[PDB]
């Protein structure tokens, strides 16, 4: 058997820039090996087989290489349809026939600070027993960004989940929502509220705050 | 043309056994073998095993032993993966693809996939919640709080508003889904204009329209 | 040291499998073995005197008993006898353009024997089948398995056969009075692979 590894994880790019990503076998395939591409949400498309010959229907600016156990996938000037995920294969001697584990390539663009908006409960949830707090990060690149609830000036991080979105097809910008889910007697035992969102391009955070008492 | 047209996504309870189809059209499987691959939520591709239908011979990755059990029809073109047994680590989109073993050169036709879900949670509509602030353009939201199965979809004024809409992907809390959707507009339109959100949850026979009005 | 309970499981690679075969594929589903980790004694080939053709490519046979290979691989099949001489480099027909084509380099033999007594029938074969129609030759190897209705006009098929519009496989229909030539020949085309690998293929 043969286990397949890929490098990087990830990978951020700008169109027409030229990117390399790598497959290592546990041992020696001898070329025995396929690239597929994957859209979101689509089935994988085969791209080049015998580590080197592109497929039917596939861009020059594709080509793979490589020997042994390590193989290359290189994109030269990347377009946007280029931009999603990609898997190896081996096919070396016997089944399984593995895949690894992806690489999914991602837009660089430049650097964006967050939109940040805060929303307290709704009526109609207080009057259900329930108060969620809601605050948006938007439009903000690149995807790494951490966000800090305060209550009454005091952390807070239990019943905090948060939503990043896939990154916007027309802005190559990636968005985050952070909401705190509380009952309506923990929301109305404290008055002020407040998301701080600290992201690579301040060392300030972002603050967004309310006062239930307003 | 080729195609591999897979069976409807599927919703089942743990320890339920499923069953899903893959119609071939534009060559008979009896010519090579179908093969099928598993792809987890977020995660990557994992071969399951294939068949050779002109002889039913089948060979499986060790992992998938027992759980799947792949089978062919000829006289329809169809082949099948069955997993029994099913627990969350079954949850994912599984695949049919075409692959003469020693001969072709990659997968090169693949279904469009069949989505599983393996859970103990019931149907449950969603409740909507308006996102109404407490300079510039001014952003609006919907919260849909506690449903299942996924998905929902939203929309603004029908779609009349497009531009500027941030839908989030849900999340588990409290074993049911939330999401939340924004809308960024501007500040002359809202709320001199109706804003509303279009919230549909299918599989609960769920439409609800939310106006968000000032506080 | 001599191990009865547990043996040694190495032995001469099964050619009866695929020579010997009760089934044999049509020309254009050609069916591929590995064959892998054995002897390979070809001498229960090489002096057997059923064959019709035993055409060697880049070896010799009487040879073959000696060196190892990464694997060999068999091609079957059948075609008309007629059709034998096509299962060669650099040749041309229905056969070699549409169905099954080797490369220049080939290195390995093509063994053909007539198999009027098994596959053909008094109301005809119609399970051998053969591609008559395809939009451009076959790459080494290529193995075609579409059934789409060939467009042999102006006129679309939108997947009917019709005028202009055909089903792009045929049958053979072999019946048993057939001239020699006409009459069902089964094939087996071995090729021989030889990589920087681990010989797991070897003469004894
Ligand atoms: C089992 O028997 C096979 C065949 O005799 C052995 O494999 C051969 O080993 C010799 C050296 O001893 C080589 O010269 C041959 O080329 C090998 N042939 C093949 C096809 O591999 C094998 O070593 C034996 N195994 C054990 C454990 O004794
Ligand atoms: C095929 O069978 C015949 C007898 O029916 C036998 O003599 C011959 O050796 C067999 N061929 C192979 C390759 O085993």
């Amino acid at each position: 058997d043969i286990q397949m590894t890929q490098s990087p994880a990830s990978l951020s790019a700008s169109v027409g820039e030229t990117v390399t990503i790598t497959c290592r076998a546990s041992g020696n395939i001898h070329n025995y090996l396929a690239w597929y591409q994957q859209k979101q949400g689509k089935s994988p498309q085969l791209l080049v087989y015998n580590a080197k010959t592109l497929a039917d229907g596939v861009p020059s600016r594709f080509s793979g290489s490589g020997s042994g156990t390590q193989y290359s996938l290189k994109i030269n000037s990347l377009q946007p349809e280029d931009f999603g995920s990609y898997y190896c294969q081996h096919f070396w001697s016997t089944p399984p026939w593995t895949f690894g584990g992806g690489t999914k390539l991602e837009v660089k663009r430049a650097d964006a600070a967050p939109t940040v908006s805060i929303f307290p409960p709704s009526s109609e949830q207080l009057t259900s027993g329930g108060a969620s707090v809601v605050c948006f990060l938007n439009n903000f690149y690149p995807k790494d960004i951490n966000v800090k609830w305060k209550i009454d000036g005091s952390e807070r991080q239990n019943g905090v989940l948060n939503s990043w979105t896939d990154q916007d097809s027309k802005d190559s910008t990636y968005s985050m929502s952070s909401t705190l889910t509380l009952t309506k007697d923990e929301y109305e035992r404290h008055n002020s509220y407040t998301c701080e969102a600290t992201h690579k391009t301040s060392t300030s955070p972002i603050v967004k705050s309310f006062n239930r008492n307003n | 043309e080729v195609q591999l047209q897979q069976s409807g996504a599927e919703l089942v309870r743990p320890g339920a056994s499923v069953k899903l189809s893959c119609t071939a059209s534009g060559f008979n499987i009896k010519d090579t073998y179908i093969h099928w691959v598993k792809q987890r939520p977020e995660q990557g591709l994992e071969w399951i095993g294939r068949i050779d239908p002109g002889d039913g011979d089948t060979e499986y990755d060790p992992s998938f032993q027992g759980k799947a059990t792949i089978t062919a029809d000829t006289s329809s073109n169809t082949a099948y993966l069955e997993l029994s047994s099913l627990t969350s680590e079954d949850t994912a989109v599984y695949y049919c693809t075409r692959f003469y073993d020693y001969v072709d050169y990659g997968m090169d036709y693949w279904g469009q996939g069949t989505s599983v879900t393996v859970s103990s949670a019931k149907t449950t509509p969603p409740s909507v919640y308006p996102l109404a602030p407490g300079n510039s353009m001014v952003t609006l939201g919907c919260l849909v709080k506690g449903y299942f199965p996924e998905p929902v979809t939203v929309t603004w004024n029908s779609g009349s508003l497009s531009s500027g809409v941030h839908t989030f992907p849900a999340v588990l809390q409290s074993d049911l889904y939330t999401l939340s959707s924004s809308v960024t507009v501007p500040s002359s339109t809202w709320p001199s204009e109706t804003v509303t959100c279009n919230v549909a949850h299918p599989a609960s026979s769920t439409k609800v329209d939310k106006k968000i009005e000032p506080r | 040291e001599s191990i009865v309970r547990f043996p040694n499981i190495t032995n001469l690679c099964p050619f009866g499998e695929v020579f010997n075969a009760t089934r044999f594929a049509s020309v254009y589903a050609w069916n591929r073995k590995r064959i892998s980790n054995c002897v390979a004694d070809y001498s229960v080939l090489y002096n057997s005197a059923s064959f019709s053709t035993f055409k060697c490519y880049g070896v010799s046979p009487t040879k073959l008993n000696d060196l190892c290979f990464t694997n060999v691989y068999a091609d079957s099949f059948v075609i008309r006898g007629d059709e034998v001489r096509q299962i060669a480099p650099g040749q041309t027909g229905k056969i070699a353009d549409y169905n099954y084509k080797l490369p220049d380099d080939f290195t390995g033999c093509v063994i053909a024997w007539n198999s009027n007594n098994l596959d053909s029938k008094v109301g005809g074969n119609y399970n051998y089948l053969y591609r008559l129609f395809r939009k451009s030759n076959l790459k080494p190897f290529e193995r075609d398995i579409s059934t789409e209705i060939y467009q042999a006009g102006s006129t679309p098929c939108n997947g009917v056969e019709g005028f202009n519009c055909y089903f792009p496989l045929q049958s053979y229909g072999f019946q048993p009075t057939n001239g020699v030539g006409y009459q069902p020949y089964r094939v087996v085309v071995l090729s021989f692979e030889l990589l920087h690998a681990p010989a797991t293929v070897c003469g004894p």
